[PDB]
RNA sequence: GAUGUCAUACUUAUC
């Protein structure tokens, strides 16, 4: 829709003047019915006409719509639809609204977003239906179960939770007596599908509500595929709690070893997984409970050869470093000649086993270097470092883990001196993955081992891989970086060769080796002050100050980068690109709509307020305050947290009386996180410099009648107060007279600002003897407990509990006293709550401020130990 | 002198007048915090200092108004009309059983002596000037953040811990700055802008003059 | 945290694992998400810190790179002495935006 | 089951604090006995409203912000309504080519005036008690006067002169109170000039 | 008006009291927790004499002391519980003359309540594993292990929470190489407040359950839980493993149960009364304190009685079970907290009302003219055990430290027509009471 | 994988007046096809440009790729175009 | 809910007053249990030692109000 | 005062 050809009628129409060229629609205004959509809401195409004819399912129908209008309408009619159906679920019921979501998410026509927003539709009616969708836990399962195995990470998160919720609101025995039809039965998928949804039940309603019945389907012989379901779903349950089945790990180590002695090698298979999985998670302590296991499965590495072996391998690598020193080295001196004699398997599942235990395998003693060197290193060299392990992710991440494991165990340089003749290759990926292999061998071991022969070879590398390279990646940079951060001094004579390199990528017809190149400049530039070279460093920011002028933004991001970088490895008064002729330089660079480039344009400005104050003549300070009122209202949360800091160094050089004023100002715009982004700057500065000179100014403001300039206001003094804490002492009586007001007001976030303010004083004037001034505001705070906005309750209930640590406890008893047993029930939750929080702030505390209990006639509540006195 | 302190076991001690011509005894002042005391001292004419049997000391400080002609139905909250106030409260740990304020060394200023339940003595001397406990209160809070307890409890929340404090130094984690490292000492004077001699003369000082 | 109504906490035994946070995060507290006055570091429970799981971003979820503390308020009020701060479940939240 | 407020008045020792609906709680003694305690606050009187407490002061006129002294003692008030006035009169134009080209100091009165009202002129204000809750009507109910003695509006109102001679000083009811006698519901009260020296008691009465 | 609290007089009230090796020498030195302060006295052999090395204010109310070794070590750290919800490992150092927290693991809440641990500390004797259980349905254990830095090191805490249960006492079990054990006697509150009848209070007696933490699946589990006939109020570890019976008897009023599960039965014996005290109409007489000694020949338990009777207990065992249990009136001692018997011949007895005493042993053993008796003997009618009282012909008084805590009233007085003034305050509980006349001048 | 708010067509403020059509169909054409280009030739609508692409991923990289550029006049912001923000003069 | 059934002693809306003093009830006993000073002075009040004042105070702890009702 | 449609405005250093 959004991508399709548009005619010159509909282009002309779209712009303004002053530019030189160089039935079928459902009852009114629902959304737009697909035409494969036509089947679930095929009952509102005609009119409804409710009377004399309006069953139960007209209700469905409605629920139809509001599903309709949801799914393909606008996102407020989406969210008015969500509150629609969320406030009236339990009248609606969960059998139509079963009936309605199920054949909608099971048709072959759907989409991501479609099924992403009937699985939170799922979830947000999952809660009020509580224990309530118990004949409809297949229906809901048979929906839920091929989202675990989705690509998404987030459809698979959500079907997860989805799970989660079915299984915390239809209990234990209702999951079970669901998910007994779905063991045997013959789609090996729904298996798997249903194994996967038994372990994520186990995940959330504890593993002993489970083991019996997992123990009774694991013992169970009458077909294979009963225990090959139980053992898929005893690996799911301990692949997907990595610590919580260690108390539990005798328990399903004695179901597991009751396999891999039957027949059938695919059961055996799955014994090895879930037995490699249970020491995945015993890592460093599995041996414990697994002394019945060590003998019927290295047998199986003995009796044959195949996939079971490599499972048995997979486990017996897994089980290893989990056992004594003495048998990891018994164990490691009889499973090298497999691995070597493995080497040269055809089979890519039998050589990522084969690659993942030959990095548990040598990560201890036992296993020399000697040997390591010279029959396990040259094997797995040539066998293992090809160009198809590099396409697959798991084949090329796995292969560099034990690369590193291998150059951790022998040595840097022997896997350096091997690795090296790589780095100037033909493919990109083989390339990447080595600059990695190198990047993590430069980052865990070092460069001490590599001498003078190597170390122009992998410089030489790396400029061949860092100049040839043709993705956007981040991975040949940051090799380069860690490579000049090991080297050292070492990189002497190395800088003419690179940074000649560098300002001839400067000039090119593309614009991400422009790009490249400084990034390249900001990684390496940490490595030139380290090593007596400062012409170097002086010249190149003489050359970068002119290439602010790259059309590119991401080449003038990163040039901005570079030059932040030049200029915190460098003097910041000692710069040939000195602070007088770059400051009014980057007073039209802090324009950009790009976010990136605006970020280091704020960062640069901050660094020149915060350090290099001193060299504009207060005037420029004063025009760019007020384009840094421009900078916020950005999605990217960096630029408006350096914006507010920015402002703050700007308070406090050229003095806090005109920022002031440029903050009050900018309070009145009506639009989301401008206003805020402008309060925290307010109190930034007031925290910078003294508080007392924007002590009448923000009292000022709350003199203008507006509600959005008084809640401006209001949040800059509660930011103000939290950023201030012990301070606050003297600047609570000016406080207390606005707070008594705020508080006074019909406007509830009005009273939800003094509440934090409250709060903040409360916080922060603790232990200094000003419990007048919040007692004082406690009798104003204590009406707004009974409001119905969850944002007000909130706030309340802070102000609640910063005030029961300032006031005291027993001040906070006294004001809940006596609706604990009030009559009416909505005012006797919010007792209760406020008392619970005051039980979990001091419970020690609310001893001595107990009232006295007069003794009924059965039962005694008088406290005769306290009552004595000597 | 022509009123009475009467000093209750659970909610807190409250002040009678009596009336020459008259014989009635009407209450005028009572306290709003519970505090359950044991024993009690009277300082001033107008305060009164009392001491918990839970471990904590307060001091009820009369309203200025103070009017104690009241001739006899309803209080302020289910009591008497002038809510008196605290101003000083400090946790001590221990029940202190005795207070009375005397002068335990002859030449030097008056203070209250507490005897408490186990087998310690304290006292409580009041501050001259503001700008000694000002500087009392600054290496109070150094001390608290470079001199943390062994036991992990923070030191404002062991005086705060059923009252809250309020104008109370307490002396011995400003005593325990010449028990320290002399690194973190010197750190804590330059922070004070002073010398660690004669930051032990000033804790000193005030300790010699107001006891032993 | 304090922005979205609908996160929950581990609330389990806090261990000896020290938290982490993300550059994105980096500063703001666990509870009250306030950056000014740190007072506290965070302690992750064992589960929340396990094989891939360690080093980890408490909120988010990302690699960590900074240590995560508490903040001033926080510490006084006692919410550091609760269980582990660790988000588990993201409901709401980053889950609609990368599928639009 | 549910006992009358009769019931609970007789059975409780302070029948005061019983209300007509703390009859229908689940315990109307431990009610009875929290409402009656000596630290207890009570419940606000909008837990039985319908307007949320926060509807009612709608089209009622209200003042934008009451300045203390301390604040309105250095000049910044004047010198924001100033600033506002200038700023409210530019138009688009005079408010763009502002922010190229500020002209600086706007104001700046001083910078140690604000630490000498920030620390040495500050006031404490008027707080009060823990137990004095707020309401709607709060702010309005200022209601809440001596026998023998007069305000000045009431002296206003009614034409009397407050004077330390005794002869023209008291209200004209003083010769009704020499004809009848003393009030009886007061009789410890003393006017001047009939149970009271003149010169002496010049406050026109006195409570003895 | 701000004013300043100082200390004039520090505590002496002692409330926990221990002993070991902290500085690192053969020598051994006592630890005292007096509340809200924590001193270190020597008790030199050479003037019998306490000398105090170390006092500290620790700034909250410890619940619970205990000191602790390492395998293979010599010096000995102390484990402190608070009101914070925190327990601090700490080394006393004799070089700076401090007490360095080495450790500081927090767990809970502060505030003395009854969800927050600290309320009871255990450790293992081997010095593998530490048990912090509070009053009620909380328990944790850390393990405490050496790094090659020659490093004390703490784990993550385990859990072994149990809802709906109170706990009485904890203590650990000696095991020789084995799983560290701890056993409580715990108690079940579900049943008593679930049934509106009041007869299941009446039948919901204490049960001795054992946690064995496991150190390959690590977690924390209750091996073994056996229900006990009367109310136990203490426990007291006995070595094991290469020395003897290694167990845990529990004290109640005029019972001294041994419960070793497994093989051994529960050996009870009556506590042995006074022979003519009109002091117990239908009362009785439980312990309060153990205070387990070994010189290295066999092992012993100096109890000490409600009364005062400190009665020298030894057990006659077999090779691997238990056979009988002695016990014997050894002297008189006036009621002690927390006794700390110390090597070379020693007894601190640390008065919680009153002054604190450090005696000599004399007469270690005294099984020559004593009428002892034992828990195989065929005795009805009750305890039929009636033994005499007797004056110091065991121990004899080496060192009287002045430590009364209970003050109570106290006045400010110049009676005694001196320049300077004196305070005159009461000490003592009941008999010991005495009016102390207390100047600023020295003696 | 697109937010709602790109669209096929950018707008562009602070332009310089001496651009003319080859270097800003040089500058468009970077990112992909130009389908359409417009610029400004009111004295109330100097400045601004709007440029329609004839693909909408193309478009989008322009606009991640155009924002705040380097520009005689001024940074070359490119934003999203917006129907409402378009007419606000009207 | 879950507040409840981890953190024993904070009530709810339909709390009983029988419940709420019997975990105040606890909540004193163990306040006075662990507090030296408390039980420093329930030990100079009677005759009784600290461990007999200790023994007294925990087997109180099992309804320590009476029967519910 | 409540309901169900529509619009406006506000809050949580949300992205």
């Amino acid at each position: 829709e959004r991508n399709r050809p548009l005619s010159d009628e509909e282009l002309d129409a779209m712009f303004p003047e002053g530019y030189k060229v160089l039935n079928d629609q459902p009852s009114g205004n629902l959304p737009f019915l697909k035409p494969d959509d036509i089947q679930y809401f095929d009952k509102l195409l005609v009119d409804v006409d409710e009377s004399t004819l309006s069953p139960e399912e007209q209700k469905e129908r409605k629920i139809m719509k509001l599903l309709l209008k949801i799914k393909n309408g606008t996102p407020p009619m989406r969210k008015a639809a969500l509150r629609q159906i969320t406030d009236k679920a339990r009248e609606f019921g969960a059998g139509p609204l079963f009936n309605q979501i199920l054949p909608l998410l099971m048709s072959p026509t759907l989409e991501d977003q479609e099924r992403h927003l009937l699985v939170k539709v799922i979830d947000r009616i999952l809660y009020k239906l509580d224990d309530l969708v118990r004949p409809y836990v297949h229906k809901i399962l048979v929906v839920i179960e091929p989202l675990l195995i989705d690509e998404d990470y987030y459809a698979r998160v959500e079907g997860r939770e989805i799970i989660s919720n079915l299984a915390k609101a239809a209990g234990l025995a209702t999951m079970i007596s669901t998910m007994r039809p779905d063991i045997d039965n013959m789609d090996e998928y729904v298996r798997n599908t249903t194994a996967r949804a038994f372990a994520v039940v186990a995940s959330a309603l504890g593993i002993p509500s489970l083991l019996p019945f997992l123990k009774a389907v694991c013992k169970s012989k009458k077909s294979w595929q009963a225990r090959h379901t139980g053992i898929k779903i005893v690996q799911q349950i301990a692949i997907l709690m990595g610590c919580a089945i260690l108390p539990h790990l005798r328990s399903l180590v004695e179901i597991i070893e009751h396999g891999l002695v039957d027949e059938q090698q695919k059961v055996r298979t799955i014994s090895a997984l879930a037995i490699a999985a249970l020491a995945e998670a015993a890592t460093p302590y599995g041996i414990e409970s697994f002394d019945s296991v060590l003998k019927p499965l290295w047998k199986g590495i003995r009796q044959h050869r195949g996939k079971g072996l490599a499972a048995f391998l997979k486990a017996i690598g897994y089980l290893i470093p989990l056992m004594d020193a003495e048998y990891a080295n018994y164990y490691t001196r009889e499973v090298m000649l497999i691995l070597i004699r493995e080497f040269q398997s055809p089979d890519e599942e039998m050589k990522k086993i084969v690659l993942k235990v030959v990095k548990q395998c040598c990560g201890t003693d036992g296993v020399e270097a000697n040997y390591i060197k010279t029959e396990i290193l040259p094997p797995f060299f040539k066998h293992f470092w090809q160009h198809r392990m590099a396409l697959d992710r798991r084949n090329y991440r796995q292969l560099v883990d034990t690369t590193v494991e291998l150059a951790n165990k022998v040595g840097a340089a022997e896997i350096i001196s091997r690795i090296v003749d790589d780095l100037k290759d033909e493919a990109e990926q083989y390339r990447k993955m080595v600059m990695e292999t190198i990047e993590k061998i430069m980052g865990n071991l070092g460069a001490a081992d590599i001498d003078h022969k190597l170390e122009e070879q992998l410089i030489d590398g790396i400029l061949y891989a860092f100049q040839e390279q043709t993705t956007e990646d981040s991975v040949m940079l940051n090799g380069f970086g860690t490579v000049v951060n090991a080297l050292g001094k070492r990189v002497k004579p190395y800088l003419p060769q690179i940074c000649g390199t560098v300002l001839w990528r400067l000039n090119n017809k593309s614009a991400k080796v422009r790009q490249q190149a400084a990034d390249l400049i900001s990684r390496t530039a940490v490595v030139m002050k380290t090593c007596q070279e400062e012409k170097l460093m002086g010249h190149l920011g003489v050359v970068l100050y002119e290439y602010l002028g790259e059309e590119y933004p991401e080449v003038l991001g990163s040039i901005l980068g570079a030059l932040k970088a030049i200029v915190n490895v460098i003097g910041m008064h000692k710069m040939t690109p000195p602070i007088k002729d770059l400051l009014p330089r980057l007073t039209p660079i802090l324009k950009n709509r790009h976010e990136k480039v605006q970020e280091n344009c704020i960062d640069l400005v901050g660094r020149i307020a915060d350090r290099g104050a001193e060299y504009v003549s207060a005037r420029e300070w004063m025009r760019i305050c007020f384009e840094l009122l421009e900078l916020l209202k950005a999605h990217k949360k960096a630029i408006r947290r350096a914006t507010v800091n920015t402002f703050g160094y700007i308070a406090k050089a050229i003095g806090p009386h005109d920022v002031l004023a440029t903050l009050l100002n900018n309070l009145k715009v009506q639009e989301r996180q401008n206003r805020v982004c402008t309060t925290v700057a307010i109190a930034i500065v007031a925290e910078t410099c003294s508080p007392f000179t924007v002590l009448p100014a923000l009292m000022n403001e709350y003199r203008v009648p507006e509600l959005n300039v008084q809640n401006g206001v209001l949040k800059s003094l509660s930011f103000l107060f939290e950023y201030i804490g012990e301070m606050g002492k003297d600047y609570i009586y000016a406080v207390t007279p606005l707070l008594e007001d705020a508080l006074m007001d019909r406007d509830l976030v009005h009273r939800q600002t003094a509440s934090a303010v409250v709060q903040h004083m409360s916080l922060g004037v603790y232990g200094f003897g000003c419990e007048d001034s919040l007692n004082h505001l406690l009798n104003y705070v204590w009406p707004n407990v009974f409001e119905t906005s969850p944002h007000v309750i909130q706030a309340v209930m802070g102000a609640l509990e910063g005030l029961r640590v300032a006031i005291g406890p027993c001040r906070m008893l006294q004001y809940c006293l006596q609706g604990l047993f009030h009559p009416a029930r909505k005012v006797r939750d919010v007792y209760w709550k406020i008392y619970n929080s005051i039980y979990i702030g001091s419970q020690d505390a609310l001893i001595a401020h107990y009232p006295r209990i007069y003794n009924d006639d059965k039962n005694t509540y008088i406290r005769y130990e306290l009552d004595y006195i000597l | 002198g022509h009123r009475v302190i009467v000093s209750d076991v659970q909610e807190s001690f409250i002040w009678v007048r009596y009336k020459r011509n008259e014989n009635q005894l009407i209450i005028f002042a009572d306290d709003t915090y519970p505090r359950w005391v044991t024993t009690a001292s009277l300082l001033d004419y107008d305060t009164v200092a009392g001491a918990d049997k839970f471990g904590n000391i307060c001091v009820v400080r009369l309203p200025p108004n103070t009017n104690d002609e009241v001739d006899e139905d309803r209080g302020l909250l289910n009591g008497a009309s002038q809510k008196a106030e605290v101003i000083m409260n400090y946790h001590v740990g221990e029940t202190v059983l005795s207070l009375q304020k005397t002068t335990l060394i002859p030449g030097g200023s008056e203070s209250l002596v507490y005897t408490t339940l186990s087998g310690g003595i304290g006292i409580l001397v009041p501050f001259t000037s503001h700008e000694d406990h000002d500087f009392f209160q600054h290496v109070e809070m150094h001390l608290r953040s470079e001199h943390p307890p062994l036991c992990g409890r923070d030191h404002l929340s062991f005086r705060s811990y059923y009252f809250p404090v309020k104008n109370v130094i307490d002396g011995d984690l400003c005593e325990q700055f010449n028990s320290m490292e002399p690194n973190k000492q010197k750190n804590v004077s330059e922070e004070l802008d002073r010398t660690p001699p004669e930051v032990s003369k000033k804790l000193e000082d005030i300790r010699t003059r107001y006891a032993f | 945290a304090k922005h979205h109504p609908d996160l929950i906490f581990c609330r389990k035994q806090a261990g000896v694992a020290i938290g982490r946070l993300c550059e994105k995060c980096d500063g703001k507290c666990v509870i009250c998400d306030s950056y000014v006055r740190p007072c506290t570091l965070v302690r992750i429970c064992d589960e929340c810190n396990y094989g891939s799981y360690q080093g980890r971003c408490v909120i988010c979820g990302g690699p960590g790179v900074s240590d995560a503390y508490y903040c001033k308020e926080c510490t006084i009020q006692e919410k550091d002495r609760d269980g582990c701060p660790k988000i588990v479940n993201l409901g709401s939240s980053k889950t609609d935006l990368f599928y639009e | 089951n549910r006992f009358t407020v009769a019931e609970l008045k007789q059975l409780v020792a302070r029948p005061d604090v019983v209300e007509m609906h703390d009859v229908t709680a689940q315990d109307p003694k431990l009610l009875v006995h929290l409402k009656a305690t000596r630290n207890s606050v009570p419940v606000p009187r909008h837990w039985c409203f319908k307007r949320k407490y926060l509807q009612g002061k709608r089209g009622i006129e209200k003042p934008p912000f009451e300045l203390p002294d301390f604040i309105k003692r250095t000049g910044i008030q004047e010198m924001r309504e100033a600033l506002q006035e200038k700023e409210e009169q530019k138009t688009m134009k005079s408010k763009m080519r502002e922010k190229v080209r500020p002209k600086m100091g706007k104001i700046d009165i001083d910078y140690q005036k604000l630490h000498d009202a920030f620390f040495k002129w500050q006031t404490k204000p008027k707080l009060t008690i823990h137990g004095d809750l707020y309401y709607e009507g709060k702010e309005f109910e200022t209601r809440l006067k001596k026998p023998g003695d007069l305000s000045d509006e009431l002296r206003i109102s009614l034409g009397m002169p407050v004077g330390p001679n005794a002869h023209k000083v008291p209200p004209p009811w003083l010769i009704a109170m020499q004809r009848y006698g003393p009030p009886p519901s007061y009789p410890n009260l003393k006017i001047p000039g009939l149970n009271s020296p003149i010169p002496e008691s010049c406050s026109f009465g006195y409570h003895a | 008006m701000f004013l300043y609290n100082l200390t004039l007089q520090r505590a002496t009230g002692i409330s926990f009291a221990i002993h070991g090796n902290f500085s690192g020498t053969k020598q051994q030195e006592i630890v005292v927790s007096r509340g809200k302060i924590l001193e270190l006295l020597r008790p030199d052999p050479n003037t019998g004499k306490v000398h105090t090395l170390l006092t500290v204010e620790v700034f909250g109310v410890i619940r619970s002391l205990m000191a602790f070794r390492l395998t293979g070590g010599t010096k000995d750290y102390i484990v402190v519980g608070s009101d914070s919800g925190r327990i601090v490992i700490l080394e006393y150092q004799p070089s700076k003359n401090m007490f360095e927290k080495i450790h500081q693991e927090t767990f809970g809440k502060s505030g003395c309540r009854r969800i927050v641990p600290g309320q009871f500390l255990a450790v293992d004797p081997k010095g593998r594993a530490v048990m912090i259980s509070a009053i009620e349905k909380q328990k944790l254990v850390y393990i405490l292990n050496r790094d090659a830095a020659a490093r004390l090191t703490i784990s993550s805490p385990l859990e072994a929470h149990k809802a709906n249960t109170l706990v009485y006492h904890v203590v650990g079990v000696d095991v020789g190489f084995e799983n560290p054990m701890f056993a409580c006697l715990e108690m079940d509150y579900e049943e008593a407040d679930n049934d509106p009848t009041g007869e299941a209070a009446a039948n919901t007696q204490q049960t001795l359950t054992f946690y064995e933490l496991d150190l390959g699946l690590n977690h924390v589990v209750r091996k073994y839980s056996e229900p006990l006939e009367e109310h136990g109020n203490f426990l007291i570890t006995v070595p094991g493993g290469s020395d003897g019976p290694s167990g845990v008897l529990i004290c109640s009023e005029n019972y001294i149960t041994y419960k070793n599960f497994g093989d051994q039965p529960d050996i009870r014996c009556p506590i042995p009364r006074r022979r003519n005290d009109l002091d117990d109409p239908e009362r009785g007489m439980i312990f309060v304190c153990s205070a387990t000694h070994k010189t290295k020949s066999m092992f012993f338990f100096l109890a000490q009685t409600e009364q005062g009777d400190i009665f020298k207990i030894t057990l006659e065992t077999d090779e691997d079970m238990v056979t009988e249990i002695r016990l014997k009136y050894f002297d008189t001692v006036p009621v002690a907290a927390a006794m700390c018997v110390l090597k070379t011949g020693f007894l601190f007895v640390a008065s919680e009302f009153g002054n604190h005493y450090l005696y000599q042993i004399a007469h270690l053993g005294d099984d020559d003219e004593e009428p002892e008796f034992s828990s195989a003997m065929p005795l009805e009618e009750g305890d039929t055990f009636f033994f005499q009282p007797r004056p110091l012909k065991n121990l004899v008084l080496v060192d009287e430290l002045d430590s009364l805590s209970p003050i109570l009233f106290c006045q400010i007085a110049d009676l005694a027509n001196e320049d300077t003034p004196q305070l005159y305050v009461a000490c003592g509980r009941g008999p010991r009471s005495s009016l102390r006349v207390l100047r600023h001048g020295l003696e | 994988r697109l937010p709602p708010e790109v669209n096929r067509i950018l707008y562009i403020r602070n332009l310089p007046y001496k651009i003319t059509a080859e270097e800003m169909y040089d500058i468009f054409g970077k990112y992909g096809p130009i389908r359409q280009i417009r610029v400004g030739n009111t004295p109330e609508t100097r400045g601004t440009a709007y440029v329609v692409y004839e693909d909408i991923f193309d478009a989008k990289n322009a606009c991640d790729h155009l924002s705040g550029f380097n520009v005689c006049n001024r940074y070359l912001v490119v934003l999203y175009y917006n129907a409402n923000r378009a007419f606000q003069k009207m | 809910e879950h507040l409840q059934s981890k953190y024993i002693g904070t009530g709810h809306a339909d709390t009983t007053k029988w419940e709420w003093l019997v975990n105040q009830h606890r909540d004193s006993y163990c306040s006075y249990m662990g507090h030296f000073d408390l039980l420093n002075y329930f030990a100079i009040a009677e005759n009784e030692s600290k461990a007999r004042v200790r023994f007294n105070l925990m087997e109180k702890m099992l309804q320590p109000c009476g029967p519910p009702a």
